[PDB]
């Protein structure tokens, strides 16, 4: 599992692949690792899927009902704890969460949490999440005043990057543009296509041969 | 079934005033006067036992006068086995608090806890309120001697000089024309005594129907002393003050 | 990981003519790492004293729980709790926690302010008294502790002889105790009269 | 969680044309004492079902308790008690099934496969098995323990199929039944020679055999077997 | 437990638990609010009756929620510490969780909630207190002024006074209140606070007191020569 | 008068006057009707409106497959009971692969509605019930008192005007016992005997409603231009 | 100790076409290497439109498919018999699963039908209640051995143009009811060779706007 | 006393008929359901001209496709506006998809019978719930303290009910425009209202599948009464 | 593992924490602030458990805001010290506890003296001149033995823990990504932007 989200002038790039394995079966290709909690913020997939679809889905009927009794939009420092707070009381029960809370206020700007089983919760610029390890993935070719285009193609490139050399990481990358007044979807690009046309028109994965 | 029965001890009446509250501070009314008055160097208790017999062993008695903590005493007017009830739980918040945080609990928050209690019984359960009035005699480093009153409603008010129980609106008065803000203890323990033998329903004021206390800085150096008055001590002050 | 073993330190009671004797280390340490050497161990409830060795959490606490339960008595007894009383309070107060028992190694020293009659008393981390005429030990080297009590003690000592005695006895033991140590307190205690003295010792 | 204590081993059964078979040894095994008997674990349930049970004999006990429960409380205001409102194999079964798997739920189980045989209201063969697990199957043959592997394979000779079982007359279906309880005293180290069957017919109603014993068995051959290899005497 | 039902309906559709608790409203000191341009005022009546009182430490009539908010009361002293309580803890509450201060509507909502509750719940008599909740939201300039009252009804003011004579300090702010021109300053919001009480409070001394809360969590009690010299300025304008 | 406070009070001559009350709202409660045959059993409902506005009550709720009941009076009481039903029969069919026989849910309901009439606290349910179902034993009809007193009938009408009705079908009782294996004349019949119970109003497209259940026939209920047939 | 699971081995196969949905199972019922069963059906008509199979630990599979239908009842009685869409049914088997999150059903849950469009839909679960939309999906025992055969022959993936030499990959068709058969059916014999688990019978469940028919087909008995 | 569940000789509960009474005492709320959209019209009635009227929320949202106006005791109506909004959140989370407006009304009725000796006496609140579902399309429901619920054509609560019903029984047919719906709910507050009518003392809303539950601005009511003034004056 | 050091100087208390956010291999965060504001002269430095650390310091700043509120006063750093004390000595027999270890800075107003306070997960309280937690306290500690002076300035004590942070920069495996430094003095909390 490879999933990346990142700040940036426009906003917020959110990238994942689409591979689910049990052992070494490839049980699915077309896994949805981003869930849209309500038009205006994002969760990502990582450690257990139905801990993170479930709690995550809940996250966005708890968002609903702050809005109706508020007439707000919901921060996303509040959306982050009204999750990191449920899974805390679960803690030491087995819970399996790794997610990048992801949301555009005009009191807050561009916000990413970074949201833990263990009970972490942590604001920042970039996360990134390969199998089973977190970070702050080549981190070479990113500025804050990057354009759009060139901000979506660093976070396709980066799940590209993980795509290749981990097992456990492939099948397609899924792109999120999150701005203001709510995420964009950037599509759906399959790794093998991309892989060829990368390596192409970039020049890259010279060691490959194709 | 059993609604057949029940006083409703917690309703409003129409006027708006809770009906076993102000029947209580009528109990209230009938116990023993007791004054409380806050000097610049210590504060004065004193109260009257209620028309005592020859028989009963004064020395050992207690009715009026409680201690809660080294720094806060209480005097006592009303039932005193509701007292007893409310000043055991009032120790116990005290030690809670020392256990807590390592610092004798300030005399406010001691206050404001037992007068919560009492307003609790006003607002639910359906029991009646403690027949119970509280002057409270502390000391604490934020705010120095201080005077509270609790009534069985659950308010609580700051008082420089206060009585309660019998015959409180003369008493008051009489505090009211004497009482001065630079006053010293020793004049306070003069005019406690001199309030209490005007407005005592009793022949004449004697030792064996007085509870007398004083908290000083009257102990050596940066503390503060409870003194509650030997039955002989009470007949010593009275011939000193000159009322026998 | 054995909570008794963890934070360390030593405390040790005497019996005297007329007078009661309780002496502590200074030391707290995270096992191998000393972190305080102002750790004291001897605390006093009116003229009742108690020493607590084992996790310093539990001293701390049980400290704190007998200043609260001896300043409640005092309030409802209208007098100061005496040795043999305190003791049974000790007793009750750590078997009620029998099966999550405080780590800690209780030694309750004091003179009965009545009768004039000297009183020890150690217990286990349950409750269990032991009632020694003579002595008492507890704490990471309570076998050394066992060891110079039982040659250097002699019944009916002095104040002034019993210091030097229970000194010699602390200081001896602390000194082959790798959790023990970083200085030392000592208690005479005599009817209406009580010194606490600060002993010299090796700081290793 | 426990452990099965005093222990009865394989029941086994078949459909046949017109109703069902079921039998089961009477013994009751303490680890590899062969303690008990005369336990009886063919346990009928009205004139139309017999519940046949395997495993722990205390959670038998107590199942076969729970039946004769189920029986009282039904005739509870209930005049077709002993007609329309009778109970039903079907009944019987989804009962212990629901309790089955509750207890295994509370990981607490009745220590226990159970083999349900009786014929419906419309006159429909019902055989079904549950077991500890609350895992449940049906089939034209079916065994617990040991009669899986030994019985099964020689009543399915019989009843491979469905449309087998119109072909099977109850005669068949005692003769393959009664064989398998042979092969089972030959083969299985817990079963005893004594053995009850229960023939569940939807002409004939319900007859109980007791006190049947597996005989015309094969031991003479023995006498010419010597010695594990070269031995001749 | 105790679970009769105290507060039920009437043939004629009232509930006098309720609304008898709103007539020991009636009888509790006047409490009057008056919001300016960049400011929220609270003034409060202090009855005479009692005096030997050591001001220094009796409860004050108005109480901090928070840094940033304060709730004044008319009717039951205890009553009002019950509500104050609740109020404090969830504003904390609402910090820890929102990781933001409440709102002044969101803790007024919360407190009128409460209210409400102690009206429909068995063996519990309603509160005998109204409430005047003033203060400014986080990072908005925006003077607030809530009220509310033993039925749980809530509702934001311009200008508003509870308590005994409310009726005649309301007829005062009614006529003296330009809702296009609010009291632009803090002096002139202080100056018509006083003006209001002076209508129903007898003598100007110890008898007002006044509290000023700004933007920025930025409020302060007034002092009695402060409120002395409003007092003063206010009867030389009036002999004329 | 004295000792119509409670529930839990008897009178001098042994009646329970807030039971009594109950079984009053019934009495101001829309007329229905129950009747049955050896192979269907038909429930005819007239329902009411509030005004021209409004729209009309139903009064029809299907507990199983094979069972359901009509109410007059309090319908969130009918609510409670049917929903009680639904539970019963569910829980005889996932437990005991078996639906639930008509009589036993009438005990059930007896049993549920006895409690609230011995109880301090409580009130008797202020509705009455008319269950129809189909079951192993054929066609059923149940008049429900909030009493706890059910009542095993081929034909019956509870609500307003219900004794127009209750005579009718009295006199039609050989006639509409051997509609067998009709359900439309057996729903005629059923039309005709709540027409009994009528005065001012008469059976209109929004107004009426009817449910039957039978041998190979689940319960179904009729609302709108489905009844516009029997009108 | 007791073990509270079991397998009961079994493979299902879900396969979702433009118009239809089919949802296929082996009839064998296994434990170790005993065969309990030869017919024990696997695939369930819950009503509305949907066939349901939780292949795994056969207990667990029959409760959760119980509370299921029990869950389209109440459905009825609780929304005035409103139809439960296929979206709507996979959202309440998740809450179903993700109820016994840390003692949890040991199944592999499969659901096909028609979406509110009229298009064919599968939804696929994990035993804890994470379920995706998907065009196929084998679960079970011979999962591994059919799902890289119907990405080669559903998808036609690794199949390029002839002449292109790799430029265009081969379109995707449209497969019609009777193909998507053979594919399960062909799938099912593969399996039946190659794992022990799974034989004796093949019954599939055909969901169309027309309702739910079912089809069976002989496996290998050995 | 009594028992709070006592039935009158009459066969009623008392305290419901009670609370029935002090509904009527309640401002006017008014609806009327169209095929273009439901519309919901409540009376602010402000005790005093310094009361802030902008602050009296008598409409209130539900859900995205259901709003509700309330009349009579409005504080009882928070915790039945909680359950409601709770009920279709859920609803959302277990079945992925919008709940029906008369399975939302029938979960707020469920709470109404609630009271004994639960919640010590019934609401003293009605509601008016308006919404669309694709099933029953535009729908209008009166929520009463008995737990009953009826669905209306048009529907007016409150102190001047039985004026406005009378009213609203003349006026409304099943052709009704939205915009013909908003004048006639503005005409009839109008009349039953003690204060004239204006943007600050009365407020619109209206459900429609496109746009939702939306609460009228201040501006665009006072435009629709401009409207009204002018089509009166008109003949 | 992370760095907490505290020194009390002269007038003043120094809280230097580690910046670094470590799970496993994988670097989190090289900005995390171990640090809650209790009240305006008393601060809490936290190293520990994932989850725990943050969840039981924003819970005693819930409760010490929720006492200065109630009381309009603030707490003396020994009386939360000693709060802060009790509710771990709670959770080590609770079912979970709190694998929380905490450094408790103050200027006592009263006393005009700085305070500080280390506490350890089961509630083991002490009163120091400088303290630590972790792995950091046996380099750091006999460092400061040698060169601590009771009377040091605050610029003198921020020399002292330079010193012990390039220190345990070289001898230390981890990379902690540098210390944050706070100040607590009567004038109250100020953060050292350079350092």
């Amino acid at each position: 599992t490879t999933t990346l989200a990142f700040r940036f002038q426009g906003g917020i790039i959110v990238a994942v692949d689409s591979r689910a394995t049990a052992g070494n079966w490839v049980a699915s290709q077309t896994v949805k690792k981003v869930i849209e909690i309500n038009p205006f913020l994002l969760g990502t997939m990582a450690g257990g899927a139905a801990d993170c679809q479930f709690w995550e889905t809940w996250l966005g009927s708890q968002c609903r009902l702050h809005e109706l009794r508020e007439k707000e939009r919901i921060s996303v420092a509040a959306a982050s704890k009204i999750l990191s707070n449920l899974v805390y009381q679960y803690k030491g029960a087995g819970l399996s969460m790794g997610t990048m809370i992801c949301g555009y206020t005009r009191k807050e700007g561009p916000t990413i949490y970074y949201v833990d089983s263990d009970g972490t919760r942590l604001k920042g610029d970039i996360f990134c999440v390969v199998s089973g390890q977190t970070f702050a993935v080549l981190d070479s070719n990113y500025k804050w005043d990057l354009s759009v285009e060139d901000a979506l193609y660093l976070g396709k490139r980066s799940i590209l990057a993980a795509a290749h050399r981990d097992a456990y990481s492939g099948g397609s990358v899924n792109l999120y543009h999150v701005t203001e007044d709510g995420w964009i979807y950037h599509g759906n690009h399959d790794v093998g296509e991309l892989f060829w046309k990368v390596k192409e028109e970039e020049g890259s994965f010279n060691n490959v041969i194709g | 079934g059993s609604r057949r029965y029940d006083s409703r001890t917690t309703i409003f009446s129409p006027e708006g005033r809770l009906y076993q509250v102000e029947y209580a501070l009528e109990s209230i009314s009938h116990a023993g006067t007791a004054i409380g008055i806050m000097a610049s160097d210590g504060i004065v208790l004193a109260a009257e036992r209620k028309v005592t017999s020859t028989l009963l062993e004064q020395d050992t008695s207690t009715e009026k006068l409680y201690k809660l903590n080294d720094k806060i005493a209480v005097a006592v007017a009303g039932l005193t086995a509701d007292a007893e009830i409310l000043i055991n739980t009032a120790r116990i918040h005290a030690q809670n608090y020392l256990k807590t945080y390592n610092e004798d609990i300030p005399v406010e928050i001691l206050v404001r806890r037992l007068s919560d209690i009492k307003q609790g019984y006003t607002q639910h359960g359906g029991l009646r309120p403690f027949g119970v009035s509280f002057i409270y005699a502390g000391y604490d480093d934020r705010y120095g001697y201080q005077l509270y009153t609790s009534n069985p409603s659950g308010n609580y008010t700051g008082w420089k000089a206060i009585s309660v129980g019998a015959n409180t609106s003369a008493a008051q008065t009489l505090l009211q024309m004497d009482y001065k803000d630079d006053m010293k203890v020793d004049d306070a323990i003069e005019l406690a005594l001199k309030t209490l033998s005007k407005t005592t329903d009793s022949s004449a004021l004697t030792y064996d129907r007085l509870e007398f206390a004083t908290i000083r800085k009257g102990a050596n150096d940066g503390e503060v002393y409870q003194k509650i008055f030997k039955p002989q001590e009470i007949k010593d002050i009275l011939v000193k003050t000159g009322i026998t | 990981s054995d909570p008794s073993s963890i934070n360390g330190g030593i405390v040790v009671a005497m019996t005297g003519k007329d007078c009661v004797a309780i002496a502590c280390d200074l030391r707290l340490g995270s096992q191998s790492l000393g972190v305080s050497n102002k750790f004291e161990k001897i605390f006093h409830y009116g003229h009742v004293f108690l020493g607590i060795t084992g996790l310093a959490t539990d001293v701390t606490t049980l400290n704190e729980m007998f200043r609260y339960k001896t300043n409640l008595y005092k309030l409802k007894e209208e007098r100061a709790i005496e040795p043999e009383t305190f003791t049974q309070l000790v007793s009750s107060s750590l078997y009620e926690r029998r099966f999550g028992p405080y780590f800690v190694g209780p030694v309750v020293a004091g003179i009965n302010s009545k009768s004039g009659k000297p009183f020890i008393a150690g217990f286990d981390l349950i409750g269990c008294i032991d009632e020694a005429k003579d002595f008492i030990v507890s704490g990471t080297a309570s076998d050394q502790l066992f060891g110079m009590c039982e040659s250097l003690y002699e019944p009916n000592l002095e104040p002034e002889d019993l210091f030097e005695t229970i000194s010699q006895a602390l200081l001896n033991a602390a000194d082959r105790d790798a959790l023990s140590g970083w200085g030392a307190v000592v208690y005479i205690i005599k009817k209406d009269e009580v010194v606490k003295r600060y002993l010299k010792m090796r700081q290793d | 969680t426990q452990q099965p204590i005093v222990t009865g081993t394989s029941v086994i059964s078949m459909k046949y044309d017109n109703g069902v078979i079921i039998a089961a040894d009477n013994l009751g095994s303490y680890g590899s004492l062969l303690r008990f008997n005369g336990v009886e674990r063919l346990i009928p349930v009205g004139d139309n079902t017999v519940v046949g049970i395997s495993g722990d004999i205390s959670d038998m006990q107590h199942i076969e308790r729970l039946l004769k429960d189920l029986v009282t409380e039904n005739a509870y205001d209930n005049p077709l008690a002993d007609a329309e409102e009778a109970l039903e194999p079907s009944y019987i079964f989804e009962y212990l099934a629901t309790v089955m798997y509750q207890r295994r739920s509370k990981m607490n189980p009745l220590w226990n496969a159970i083999i349900v045989a009786g014929v419906q209201s419309n006159g429909d063969q019902f055989l079904r098995y549950v077991n500890l697990l609350g895992v449940t199957y049906s089939s034209p043959t079916l065994a617990t323990g040991f009669g899986a592997h030994m019985a099964n394979p020689l009543l399915r000779k019989v009843v491979d199929r469905e449309s087998d079982i119109p072909k099977t007359t109850v005669q068949v279906a005692e003769e393959a039944i009664v064989n398998a309880m042979r092969v089972l005293y030959y083969r299985d180290a817990r079963s005893s020679r004594n053995f009850s069957l229960a023939i569940i017919d939807k002409n004939t109603g319900l007859t109980f055999k007791k006190n049947l014993q597996v005989e015309n068995m094969k031991w003479d051959f023995a006498k010419d077997i010597k010695g594990y290899g070269t031995q001749k005497i | 437990g105790y679970d009769r039902a105290l507060s039920i309906f009437s043939p004629d559709g009232h509930i006098f638990q309720v609304e008898y608790a709103l007539e020991a409203v009636k009888r509790g000191t006047c409490a009057v609010g008056v919001k300016g341009k960049n400011c929220v005022v609270l003034g409060c009546e202090r009855r005479s009756t009692l005096k030997l009182q050591d001001t220094r430490i009796t409860p004050s009539k108005v109480s901090k929620i928070d840094s940033h908010v304060v709730l004044s009361f008319s009717g039951l002293n205890a009553d009002s510490r019950i509500l104050i309580e609740k109020a404090r803890v969830e504003a904390q509450s609402h910090r820890l969780t929102l990781e933001d201060p409440v709102t002044v509507e969101y803790l007024t909502r919360y407190v009128a909630g409460v209210q409400q509750r102690y009206t429909q719940s068995g063996g519990v008599r309603p509160f005998g207190v109204s409430t005047l909740i003033a203060g400014f939201d986080p990072r908005d300039d925006e003077p607030k002024l809530y009220q509310t009252e033993p039925s749980g009804i809530y509702s934001s003011w311009s200008a508003q006074t509870i308590g005994r004579n409310s009726k005649t300090v309301r007829e005062f702010l009614e006529k003296n209140y330009d809702r296009k021109e609010p009291p632009a300053t803090v002096e002139e919001c202080v100056k018509l606070t006083v003006r209001s009480l002076l209508e129903v409070v007898q003598t100007g001394a110890k008898n007002i007191e006044i509290t000023v809360v700004k933007p920025d969590s930025d409020i302060v009690a007034l002092s009695s020569e402060e409120i002395n010299q409003y007092v003063t300025q206010i009867e030389q304008e009036k002999q004329e | 008068n004295n000792y119509d406070g409670d529930t839990v009070t008897f009178s001098p001559t042994g009646r329970l006057f807030q039971v009594e009350y109950a079984l009053e709202a019934i009495k101001q409660g829309s007329v229905t009707v129950g009747l049955r045959s050896n192979t269907h059993a038909v429930l005819v409902a007239l329902k009411r409106n509030a005004d021209e506005l409004s729209s009309y009550q139903k009064k029809i709720i299907k507990c199983d497959e094979h069972m359901g009941l009509s109410l007059a009076g309090l319908a969130p009481d009918a609510r409670v009971l049917s929903n009680y039903l639904r539970q019963q029969c569910n829980y005889s069919s996932l437990v005991f692969n078996r639906k639930l026989a008509v009589e036993r849910a009438g005990h059930l309901l007896c049993d549920k509605a006895q409690k609230n009439t011995q109880s301090y606290g409580g009130r008797p349910y202020g509705v009455g019930l008319l269950i129809i179902g189909y079951d192993k034993s054929g066609a059923h009809l149940l008049e429900f008192q909030p009493s706890g007193n059910v009542t095993e009938l081929y034909g019956t009408a509870i609500g307003a005007r219900s004794q127009g009705a209750k005579t009718y079908l009295e006199r039609t009782l050989d006639t509409f016992i051997k509609i067998d294996g009709n359900p439309d004349e057996l729903i005629k019949a059923g039309v005709e005997a709540i027409s009994q119970s009528l005065r001012d109003e008469s059976l209109t497209v929004d107004n009426l409603s009817i449910a039957i259940v039978g041998k190979d026939t689940p319960f179904t209920i009729y609302d709108g231009e489905a009844v516009a047939k029997y009108i | 100790q007791f073990n509270p699971y079991g397998d009961n081995g079994g493979t299902i196969l879900g396969i979702a076409g433009e118009d239809f949905a089919v949802l296929a199972g082996d009839t064998r019922n296994i434990t170790d290497y005993s065969i309990n069963s030869r017919y024990e059906p696997k695939v369930f008509d819950c009503g509305d439109n949907i066939v349901m199979s939780a292949n795994g630990f056969a207990a667990d599979g029959d409760a959760l498919v119980k509370r299921f239908k029990n869950s389209v009842k109440w459905y009825h009685f609780d929304h005035n018999d409103k139809k439960l869409s296929i979206n709507s049914a996979a959202r309440n088997i998740q809450h179903l699963l993700y109820g016994k999150r840390f003692f949890p059903y040991y199944v592999h849950t499969i659901i096909a039908g028609l979406d509110e469009d009229g298009k064919g839909a599968v939804y696929s679960f994990d035993p804890v209640g994470s379920y995706e939309r998907e065009q196929c999906r084998a679960g079970g025992a011979a999962a591994s051995l059919i799902m890289p055969f119907l990405d080669n022959q559903v998808n036609f993936k690794n199949q390029y143009e002839p002449g292109t030499n790799g430029k265009v990959k081969k379109p995707l068709k449209y497969l019609s009811v009777e193909e998507v058969i053979k594919l399960v059916r062909d799938s099912f014999t593969s399996a039946t060779e190659r794992h022990i688990q799974v034989g004796d019978g093949l019954e599939i469940l055909i969901v169309t706007k027309d309702g739910v028919r079912k089809e069976f087909y002989e496996l290998k008995r050995d | 006393d009594r028992g709070v569940s006592t039935f009158s000789p009459e066969g009623r509960l008392f305290q419901v008929e009670y609370s029935l009474e002090a509904i009527k005492l309640g401002s006017t709320a008014i609806g009327i359901a169209t095929k273009e959209g439901v519309v919901l019209g409540v009376e602010k009635r402000a005790t005093s001209p310094l009361l802030e009227s902008d602050s009296i929320e008598k409409i209130v949202e539900i859900d995205r496709h259901i709003g509700c106006a309330m009349s009579g005791l409005t504080a009882d109506a928070r915790s039945m506006i909680e359950h409601a909004r709770t009920a279709a959140v859920t609803h959302n989370l277990y079945y992925d998809e919008d709940i029906n407006v008369e399975s939302l009304t029938q979960s707020v009725c469920d709470l109404a019978l609630r009271f004994g000796e639960l919640m010590s006496r019934p609401f003293g609140v009605a509601l008016l719930i308006a919404g669309h579902d694709a099933d029953d399309g535009y729908q209008l429901f009166h929520a009463e303290p008995s737990g009953t619920f009826y669905r209306y054509n048009a529907k007016a609560i409150g102190s001047g009910s039985e004026g406005a019903q009378a009213e609203l029984l003349n006026e409304w047919h099943s052709s009704l425009t939205l915009k013909e719906a908003e004048l006639l709910v503005l005409k009839i507050l109008k009349q039953v209202m003690e204060e004239k009518l204006d943007e600050n003392n009365a407020q619109l809303s209206c459900i429609t599948k496109q746009d939702g539950f939306k609460i009228y601005d201040n501006e665009k009511t006072a435009e629709l009464i401009k409207e009204l003034k002018e089509k009166e004056a008109a003949e | 593992m992370d760095i907490i050091l505290g020194i009390r100087v002269q007038d003043s208390v120094i809280l230097a924490s580690s910046k670094a956010v470590t799970r496993g291999i994988s670097v989190l965060k090289d900005s995390d602030d171990k640090t809650r504001q209790l009240s305006p002269h008393t601060l809490m430095s936290f190293a520990g458990e994932a989850g725990d650390t943050v969840q039981f310091a924003e819970y005693i700043q819930a409760n010490i805001q929720l006492y200065s509120i109630r009381e309009d006063y603030e707490l003396s750093p020994q009386a939360v010290s000693s709060f802060v004390r009790q509710e771990l000595a709670k959770s080590i027999r609770s079912r979970r506890p709190y694998q929380v270890n905490v450094l408790i800075g103050g200027y006592d107003k009263k006393k005009n003296k700085p305070e500080l306070y280390q506490i350890d997960y089961l509630g083991t309280k002490v009163e120091l001149p400088y303290g630590a937690h972790g792995y950091s306290g046996f380099y750091t500690f006999s460092l400061l033995d040698h060169h601590y002076r009771p009377d040091m300035t605050t610029e003198e004590g921020l020399d002292l823990l330079k010193l012990c942070v390039q220190e345990l920069e070289k001898r230390m495996p981890m990379d902690f990504k540098g210390v944050i430094v706070k100040i607590v003095d009567k004038d109250g909390i100020r953060q050292v932007d350079d350092f």
